[PDB]
Order: structure tokens, then sequence, then C-alpha cells
């Protein structure tokens, strides 16, 4: 029923502006531009709005706190993030809150969701349809995919299919509007 | 919580090693060729290593990207847990790192960091 989005920021939530310039968009107009008509019931809460190439190791703290005092009040959480960094803060996350009551799912894109054939929708469908899920923890939803956060790796940089699960099974695909077991 | 995650070459010495532990550093990750090891000869890396290990983690992961690391299928990799490498196993880099960092957050026994990096906290490694 109820799930909470988490900004970070990211190429996602990106839009570059006619100047050198660059604006980050708010977790909640992301879903909007995204198309995502499905999420009810869902709060909003940008913690950062950067590049993931600048998260610290305090960044993790942060965003371990916050999860910690939402993890009793939903049902799911979602995390938008900047690619460069996605799979460094979800393993992160994975040892800080140890054990997680909901499912806790990072996302992010490798085409903002500004633009078309933006890979934002489909991340974040996959991400919404697992917060939903009934399963417990801390992974990454990618091109359709869902993999436990703390073995997912950035495997490719100037494609959609970014991300993998390093000698451990797909969690779950996506099929249609079904998600599939491994 | 500072870590030196450094990738081995050839003829990479010891000595970029002994500087980051004098510069504060609390643990090392080292990308090995392979199924894991250390050079035992063209450098005074395993020395330096042989050293160095019992003062700060020494962790050593893979340059490749699947399969992980195994320090018992080869000489070299025996030789580099003789010389108390800690083996990173199947866990991906992203978890290796942090989970070094997270350990070295309250902790500095190298034996109980060496422990923990071989235990399965969360799902990440096949203990
Ligand atoms: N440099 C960007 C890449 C991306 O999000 O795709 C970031 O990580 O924030």
């Amino acid at each position: 029923m109820k799930i909470l989005l988490i900004g970070m920021g990211g190429t996602i939530a990106s839009v570059k502006g006619e100047n050198g310039y660059e604006a980050s968009l708010s977790v909640k107009e992301v879903l909007d531009i995204a198309g995502i008509k499905d999420c009810e019931d869902c709060d909003f809460l940008d913690l950062k709005n950067v590049d993931s190439t600048l998260i610290q190791p305090e960044d993790w703290v942060d965003l371990a706190e916050t999860l910690y005092k939402n993890v009793k009040k939903y049902d799911g959480i979602i995390v938008t993030h900047g690619t460069d960094t996605l799979a460094y803060t979800s393993s992160m996350i994975s040892f800080m809150l140890r054990n997680p009551p909901i499912p806790i799912v990072f996302t992010g894109s490798m085409i903002p969701a500004t633009e078309e054939n933006s890979d934002a929708p489909l991340n974040l469908q996959t991400a919404i349809k697992f917060a939903t899920s009934g399963i417990r923890g801390v992974y990454v939803a990618f091109n359709g995919k869902v993999m436990l956060g703390v073995r997912t790796s950035k495997v490719r940089t100037m494609s959609r299919d970014a991300f993998e699960s390093i000698n451990y099974p797909i969690i779950a695909e996506l099929r249609g509007e079904d998600l599939v077991v491994n | 919580m500072a870590v030196l995650v450094i990738k081995l070459i050839p003829g990479l010495s010891g000595d970029i090693f002994r500087a980051a532990v004098e510069l504060g550093y609390r643990g090392i990750v080292i990308e090995g060729y392979g199924a894991g090891g250390i050079p035992y000869r063209g450098s005074d890396l395993l020395q330096t290593i042989e050293e160095l290990s019992k003062e700060i983690p020494i962790v050593m992961t893979t340059q490749a990207m699947y399969d992980g690391v195994d320090l018992t299928r080869y000489k070299v990799g025996r030789l580099a847990l003789r010389a108390g490498v800690i083996p990173a196993g199947d866990m991906t880099k992203e978890a290796t790192v942090t989970k070094l960092m997270w350990i070295l957050g309250h902790t500095n026994n190298v034996e109980e960091i060496k422990v923990l990096m071989r235990k399965n906290l969360v799902g990440e490694l096949r203990d």
C-alpha cells in the first residue's frame, strides 16, 4: 500500500538548461515526468540532488538514519540515485541497515526522465512493483531486473543494461506486468 | 574508515603500501589477477605485505568481473595467504570495499577484521 520515495539525484533527475548550467528535478517531479500514474499513497523525500560521483561515506550515514526511521512507517522504500556510485551505496546500506523489515529498492537511469526513450519509466515501474512485494531487504532495480544490492556492480557505462548481479542469481526479472522469480 | 584500493600490475612494488599506512590509511584492498595471489619475485611487494598485513587489513580481490577469488588455487595465492592476506571470495568490488570500511568503523584488530571479512554478513559472500 504505502511507498516512500527518497531522492539523491543523478542522471534520472537531470535537466540541462539553455546554458552550461545543470538543473535537478525533485523525486516527485521525476516520478511524474516518468509518467507513473500507479504510485498512490506514495510520499516523497529529497535527501540530496547531486551527481552520484560526489557521494561521500558521510552521505551513507545520512541515508542509513533516514531509512532506519522510516522502515516501520512504510511497506516499501525506493531510493533514486545516480548510476556512478549506486552500487556503492546499495552495498553499504546493506551492511548498515542490518535487518530491514521491508524491501528497500535502489534505482536510477542512464537516460534522464526528461528525454524520450528514457529507461526511467521501466526502472521506476520495476522498483515500485518490487517495493510492494513481500520481500524484505536491499535491492537494485535496473533494466527490468531486481538484484540483491550487496551483489550488484555497474558493468557498463554507455548502455541501458548497466547493472548486473555478480555470481548470484537475479532476484526477479520483469515480464509484462509480472515480476518473475529469476 | 580511510581505505586505499590499488590495482596489481606487473612490477608494482610495496613502496606505495608503506606510504599509505604512514598516511593513516586503516585498510588496503588489492585487486589481484584472476583467482588471486602475490608475486614472490620481481619486487619487494610480498615482503612488504608479509610485514604490513599484521598491522592493517590487506584484502585481495580480482581485477576480473566474474567468479571472484580463491587464494588456495595457486602457490601465488597460497603465499599471499601465508603473508596474512584476506581473500574477498566471491564478493563484488563494491561489497568488498564498503564491507571493509564498515568493519573498520568499529574495530582495528586485524585478526578480528579478518574473520569478519570471511563471514557472510548480509548475503554478500559464500562462506
Ligand atoms: N554521472 C551520473 C551518471 C548516471 O546517473 O547515470 C551520476 O551518477 O549521477
